[PDB]
Formats: structure tokens, C-alpha cells, sequence
């Protein structure tokens, strides 16, 4: 019939539109931001803006992409990661003001233990293993101030290191790979993100160009 | 939401004329557009129809090779070029918006059209009646014949019902002869075999004198015919 | 009850002639 | 033990829907056995069909992540889920437009899991903060609120008589909720682990429930207890979705082994064995007539079995 004949052309047009949309979305890297409670969730998105999930967009050197902030969500991790299966890059914004606060009334331990537990649950996961988790270090000035005023080994009796700015900023990286079991197909990237200058974004944006190729080589199978 | 048509005036047999239709308020790349025309003497006749997004194009057996159509998605302006027109094709053109999908109800909003006066294989559908004086509110039953066998896989009637209402365009109100469209209440019923169709009309309201039009929805050259007219 | 609501689907689920 | 065994029933594929790239989470089948809607991951409201095998509508959405898709019984309204608490309602029959929005549903704190259409006016949503309340498009606000689960709910199930709905959270328990008064009437427990999806019996005397404990059971409303249990020894995984037949004689439960299992009513025998799924199945839909059953997995393959 005429309707059944025009349905073929309508299907062809809608499939062409869907393919165009998929090709446009296949060139946008999907970043998944998460962190602890009020761990610099708003100060990081207010940096590249001038130059309940949250949707943000910003283009750099002719590379447009979308970024998803988890926002405020009090739910379990068994049914929340199923929607986020296949994310290429998970940016964790660890807090540097959680090891000094006292133990919470509801939590069995302080906020730093909850942070490391969330990191362990988001890293030692059986669903996504080929993906990658990057770490962003925010609020470094106040962290250095509070670590020069108050010591850091008083709460961490595991080591006997000194109390400086470089040693403290360098020891927090090696303490994250000991909890990971699979290392041949998983990696963790850590970068320094200052809060005083805006020219640091391009210091980590190219870092994305380091990880994406990885999953691109995931299509190669030569690794 | 509106379809204004311009391009009226006088034209000579054997020349050219520009007929344009400005339409806005909808996705122009997701709807069908028909070029049906109505004459003050004969009924409706289909001349051309192109799919959405400038896809497939078809014509009739007496127009393919003489006229050419066009389309414009960004500016949303229509075009129609006349090439060596005769004096026996005088009518009043339209600009119809359509849409084709499963369970669709096309032919909702049509145009008003301007008067174009000119100086000096194919299946044909048959009707049942031409004009009969029936009082309003007498359980009128309009019948329709056919000369084709309907054995489609879905199992429905491929025919639409049009009503030429004096004042505006003959919009579509009864589609597939078994469902109700938008803007009309559920008060009709269609039945019959695969060849004959029996459409009943109950409790007619006032000012119903318009002429009906029957069609087929299995072939591109939509054979309308004369149609059944009613009186006061 | 128990078997009254089950015999209804037992006649159309297996006797489907691809209609 | 007393009912005559139906025997081994062979299930074959009737059609395969291809042309989508996003992950298929929900597959809601309409009450007319003609159309069905599915969910995507890039904000593409896609509607499929069985016989014609041709999509009819696709519109980009503001919310990229879509958790569910609710199809109206009359085929007039459609609504998708989302993790950003944006339950945008859409309609098909529109003048001078394909798909548009009129009212915006908002006010939820937890993530939306599934949505069901009670009728053409009142709808119910399943959020991730133990608020499976009912909503309306006209007033744009919720009428009644349902609470009483210690954990958040992730599944819903309506009843054919359009009078009540059963809801079961991750507390390994299911509770019935009335639309008029709006409170739990009866609580059923007995699952070893949390549940994923629940289904209701077409007659209305009981309802089945699948969990991750590799067990199935149907709680009776009159007896206030389950009749029989569907245990499994060689199955270590759980059940992601459960559904009934046209009248409730045949049981359908999708497992994590990239397949599905068809269970009997009382014999508890795997009559039908499914296969062919490349990825994990998410949700399956059974038509009202019970002729064919469509399944939805993560490999963007909407295969229909008949």
C-alpha cells in the first residue's frame, strides 16, 4: 500500500538520523565525576565555565564532550552502577578535609574511612574493569596549611614519615594501588589541580588524551 | 500551524506561473505534503506527492513529464513550475500536510488556496449515488462499491472519507472506515465485505449539505471520483 | 482459584499458528 | 505432584529488532498487542513493533540516561525515567508537531527506576528514596505518598482491575498498596536476597516475585503465604525480571546467564530453555494475548520469541 511503502522511506530517514546522532555522540568522551560529601563538587565545574545528576559541557582545542556529575544521591551501589556501565573515565575528587574531622554519629568511622571505602568499592568492581579511574587533588592550599599546623602521622600509625608538603602530596598516590587486585587491565591516574590558577585545566585535559587511546587500543586486542 | 497559499491572477495557456505555499510551526522534514487540487466542476484529484526529506517521488499518468516540483527545508518555501499548461486543467490548488505511520491520522490541516483561472495501469473507482435529498436526522447510510479485491495482511479498509465544507478545505474526519479521527465525536460506524462498504451516519446535526469524497490507500494516484452529495 | 485461572492460557500459548 | 505436567515446550524466535545502538533496559508492551516502547542510554525515545518491524518515533531528550519507558493503555501518553529526577511526559498524537512536552514532573530526591501508567491521567513513579507515589499531569504534583520500606524500591507492578499495585524494595519483601487510601495492606517476606522486578497475576489472586537468591515464589493474597518455591542447585546467579503468561499459567524469569528460563505453575520444571543473548537480559515483556514474548538485553537486541 501507499502507507506501507512510505513507511520504508520513513524508516530509512529515521535510521539515518539515529546513525548521525550516534556518530555525533561517539566523538564525545564521557566523564563521570564523583567524590565524598562536599568534596569540591562545585569549585571544579566553575573553572572551565569561563574559558539528581548534573550535565555539563565545555569544548577545548576542538574537542566537544559531555560530563556527568553524580550530585547528591543517597542510594546503594548495586543498582546505581548498572546505569553507568561502560563509562570510559571516572574522575574521583578525594577530599583533603576529612581526616581531621571527628567520627560521625551515624558512620562507624570518620569521613576519610568512608572515602577510602567508596574508592575501594568503585575500584575493586567486577562489572567494569577495562575502564579507568582518574584522581583529582583539590583544595591543596588549605590541606598544606592544616598539615603544617597539625601533624598527619597522629591518625596514620602505619608509617613514620616526615611532615612536609611534597612528601605528603607524594605518599597519597602509592597508598591507592595496594587495594587493587587486577593491575594488568586497570590503571589509576593522579594529577595536581590547583585552585588559584585557571591554566591548570590544559595540564590535565591532555591527560585525557592519554587514557582514551587505551580504550581505543581495547578495540585492537594486541595488548 | 497555518498554510497560506499565494500566486493567484491570470495566466495564458502555454506559459508559466509560480505557486508558493508558506507554512511554519511544525517539523517540515518529518511530514508528508500532497498537491491535491479541487475544481469548481469536478471533484478532487491527486497530482504529486513526495516523501519526507526529499525521498521518493511519484506522479500520475498524464502529468509525469510536464510539471516539476521542488522543496526547501531551511526557508520553508514551496515551489511549483508550470510548463506548457493547457486550458482543460483549470482548478484551485491546495497545500496539504500529511504523515504516514502505524495507526496514523493524516490529512489534519490543509490549505485554503487561491483561484487560478486559465483562459483560451491506472485504476478507477466507482461511486454509488450522486445527490439525494435526505432530511437531517434520518439514519443516513452511504454505500460505496469497489472493483478490486482487498486481501491485505493487516485486515483493514484502505479508504478515507472527505467532506467538502463550504468555507474551508475538505479535511479528513473518518479514516480506515473503522476508527475515529481528532476533532469529531464517536458517532459513526463502518462495515461491509472486502468489496462493498456500508458507512452509516446517525443523528446528523445542522448545516450538513457538503459533498462526500471516497478514496483508496493502496496506490499512489489516489482515485477520488465524483462523490456523494446531500441536500437539505 | 488455582486451576481455573491456568486453563485459559493453556489453550492459546501452545496452539499459536503464527497469526 | 497432582497437576498434569505440561511437558517440554520448545520456544523459537519470531523476529529480531535491529537498528538501535544504546542499551535496552525496559521493554513495556502495550495493552493492544500491537506496539511497544523501549528505553535507551542517549535520550532516544524509541518505539518498536512486532509484525511490521518498523520504528515510528524517535526524539532526542534533555536527560541522556533513561531508566524506563511507560506506555499508556490507550496509546496517547508516554514517559521515560532518568537519574536526574526528570520524569518528562510525552504524547504521540500532536497537531503541528511529532513529540512535544506540556507538563514537567519534578520534586523527587531519589533516582527513578520504573514508571507505570495506571490510566490516561494518573501515573505512578518508582524513585530511589522509598517514594513510589502517584502523580498527575494536570496538577503537576503527587496526590498520595507510599512509605514503609526500609530501603529504596526499584520495581513496580500494576493490577488488571486498576485498583491497587504491589511494590517491593530491596528489603527482600513486597507490599501491596491501594490507590484510594494509600498505605500498605499486607507484607510478604521470605526472600533470601533483594529483588529486582515483580509481576502480578492476571486474575489477581496472587503475584510472583524474583530475587537474586536463585529462587522464585508466588505470594497469595488470601492465604497470606507462598504456595510453592522454585529452587535451583546449578544456578548461582539471580533473576533480573519476572513475568506471567496471558492468564498466568506459564512463568518467565530472566537470569544472568545470558538467557531465560520458563517455569511451570506447580511442577517447577524448566519446560522452556532460552538462549541466543549476547549480553545480560534486563527486562522482558509479555503481551496481553500471551502469543509472543519480547525480551530486552544490553546488546541492543530486541528479539521476539513465539
Amino acid at each position: 500500500s501507499a502507507e506501507d511503502k512510505a513507511a520504508v522511506e520513513r524508516s530509512k530517514m529515521i535510521d539515518r538520523n539515529l546513525r548521525e546522532d550516534g556518530e555525533k555522540a561517539a566523538k564525545e568522551v564521557k566523564l563521570l565525576l564523583l567524590g565524598a560529601g562536599e568534596s569540591g563538587k562545585n569549585t571544579i565545574v566553575k573553572q572551565m565555565k569561563i574559558i539528581g545528576i548534573v550535565e555539563t559541557h565545555f569544548t577545548d582545542k576542538d574537542l566537544y564532550f559531555k560530563m556527568f556529575d553524580v550530585g547528591a544521591q543517597r542510594s546503594e551501589r548495586k543498582k546505581w552502577i548498572h546505569c553507568f556501565e561502560g563509562v570510559t573515565a571516572i574522575i574521583f575528587c578525594v577530599a583533603l578535609s576529612d581526616y581531621d574531622l571527628v567520627l560521625a554519629e551515624d558512620e562507624e568511622m570518620n569521613r576519610m574511612h568512608a572515602s577510602m571505602k567508596l574508592f575501594d568499592s568503585i575500584c575493586n568492581n567486577k562489572w567494569f574493569t577495562e575502564t579507568s579511574i582518574i584522581l583529582f587533588l583539590n583544595k591543596k592550599d588549605l590541606f598544606e596549611e592544616k598539615i603544617k599546623r597539625s601533624p598527619l602521622t597522629i591518625c596514620y600509625p602505619e608509617y613514620t614519615g616526615s611532615n612536609t608538603y611534597e612528601e605528603a602530596a607524594a605518599y597519597i598516590q602509592c597508598q591507592f594501588e595496594d587495594l587493587n587486585r587486577r593491575k594488568d587491565t586497570k590503571e589509576i591516574y593522579t594529577h595536581f589541580t590547583c585552585s588559584t590558577d585557571t591554566k591548570n585545566v590544559q595540564f590535565v585535559f591532555d591527560a585525557v588524551t592519554d587514557v582514551i587511546i587505551k580504550n581505543n587500543l581495547k578495540e585492537c586486542g594486541l595488548y | 500551524v497555518q498554510l497560506v497559499e499565494s500566486g493567484g491572477g491570470l495566466v495564458q495557456p502555454g506559459g508559466s506561473r509560480k505557486l508558493s505555499c508558506s507554512a511554519s510551526g511544525f517539523a517540515f522534514s518529518s511530514f508528508g505534503m500532497h498537491w491535491v487540487r479541487q475544481a469548481p466542476e469536478k471533484g478532487l484529484e491527486w497530482v504529486a506527492y513526495i516523501s519526507s526529506g526529499s525521498g521518493t517521488i511519484y506522479y500520475a499518468d498524464t502529468v509525469k513529464g510536464r510539471f516539476t516540483i521542488s522543496r526547501d527545508d531551511p526557508k520553508n518555501t514551496l515551489f511549483l513550475q508550470m510548463t506548457s499548461l493547457r486550458s482543460e486543467d483549470t482548478a484551485m490548488y491546495y497545500c496539504v500536510r500529511s504523515i504516514y505511520y502505524y495507526g496514523s491520522s493524516p490529512f489534519d490541516f490543509w490549505g485554503q488556496g487561491t483561484t487560478l483561472t486559465v483562459s483560451s495501469s491506472d485504476i478507477v473507482m466507482t461511486q454509488a449515488t450522486s445527490s439525494v435529498p435526505v432530511t437531517p436526522g434520518e439514519s443516513v447510510s452511504i454505500s460505496c462499491r469497489s472493483s478490486k479485491s482487498l486481501l491485505h495482511s493487516n485486515g483493514n479498509t484502505y479508504l478515507y472519507w472527505f467532506l467538502q465544507r463550504p468555507g474551508q478545505s475538505p479535511q479528513l474526519l473518518i479514516y480506515r472506515m473503522s476508527n475515529l479521527a481528532s476533532g469529531v465525536p464517536d458517532r459513526f460506524s463502518g462495515s461491509g465485505s472486502g468489496t462493498a462498504f456500508t458507512l452509516t451516519i446517525s443523528r446528523l446535526e445542522a448545516e450538513d449539505v457538503g459533498v462526500y469524497y471516497c478514496m483508496q490507500h493502496l496506490e499512489y494516484p489516489l482515485t477520488f471520483g465524483a462523490g456523494t452529495k446531500l441536500e437539505l | 482459584k488455582v486451576s481455573k485461572a491456568a486453563a485459559d492460557l493453556m489453550a492459546y500459548c501452545e496452539a499459536h499458528a503464527k497469526e | 505432584n497432582n497437576i498434569d505436567p505440561v511437558g517440554r515446550i520448545q520456544m523459537r524466535t519470531r523476529r529480531t529488532l535491529r537498528g538501535h545502538l544504546a542499551k535496552i533496559y525496559a521493554m513495556h508492551w502495550g495493552t493492544d498487542s500491537r506496539l511497544l516502547v523501549s528505553a535507551s542510554q542517549d535520550g532516544k525515545l524509541i518505539i518498536w513493533d512486532s509484525y511490521t518491524t518498523n520504528k515510528v518515533h524517535a526524539i532526542p531528550l534533555r536527560s541522556s540516561w533513561v531508566m524506563t519507558c511507560a506506555y499508556a493503555p490507550s496509546g496517547n501518553y508516554v514517559a521515560c525515567g532518568g537519574l536526574d529526577n526528570i520524569c518528562s511526559i510525552y504524547n504521540l498524537k500532536t497537531r503541528e508537531g511529532n513529540v512535544r512536552v506540556s507538563r514537567e514532573l519534578a520534586g523527587h530526591t531519589g533516582y527513578l527506576s520504573c514508571c507505570r501508567f495506571l490510566d490516561d491521567n494518573q501515573i505512578v513513579t518508582s524513585s530511589g528514596d522509598t517514594t513510589c507515589a502517584l502523580w498527575d499531569i494536570e496538577t503537576g504534583q503527587q496526590t498520595t505518598t507510599f512509605t514503609g520500606h526500609t530501603g529504596d524500591v526499584m520495581s513496580l507492578s500494576l493490577a488488571p482491575d486498576t485498583r491497587l499495585f504491589v511494590s517491593g524494595a530491596c528489603d527482600a519483601s513486597a507490599k501491596l498498596w491501594d490507590v484510594r487510601e494509600g498505605m500498605c495492606r499486607q507484607t510478604f517476606t521470605g526472600h533470601e536476597s533483594d529483588i529486582n522486578a515483580i509481576c502480578f497475576f492476571p486474575n489477581g489472586n496472587a503475584f510472583a516475585t524474583g530475587s537474586d537468591d536463585a529462587t522464585c515464589r508466588l505470594f497469595d493474597l488470601r492465604a497470606d503465604q507462598e504456595l510453592m518455591t522454585y529452587s535451583h542447585d546449578n544456578i548461582i546467579c539471580g533473576i533480573t525480571s519476572v513475568s506471567f503468561s496471558k492468564s498466568g499459567r506459564l512463568l518467565l524469569a530472566g537470569y544472568d546467564d545470558f538467557n531465560c528460563n520458563v517455569w511451570d505453575a506447580l511442577k517447577a520444571d524448566r519446560a522452556g530453555v532460552l538462549a541466543g543473548h549476547d549480553n545480560r537480559v534486563s527486562c522482558l515483556g509479555v503481551t496481553d494475548d500471551g502469543m509472543a514474548v519480547a525480551t530486552g538485553s544490553w546488546d541492543s537486541f530486541l528479539k521476539i520469541w513465539n
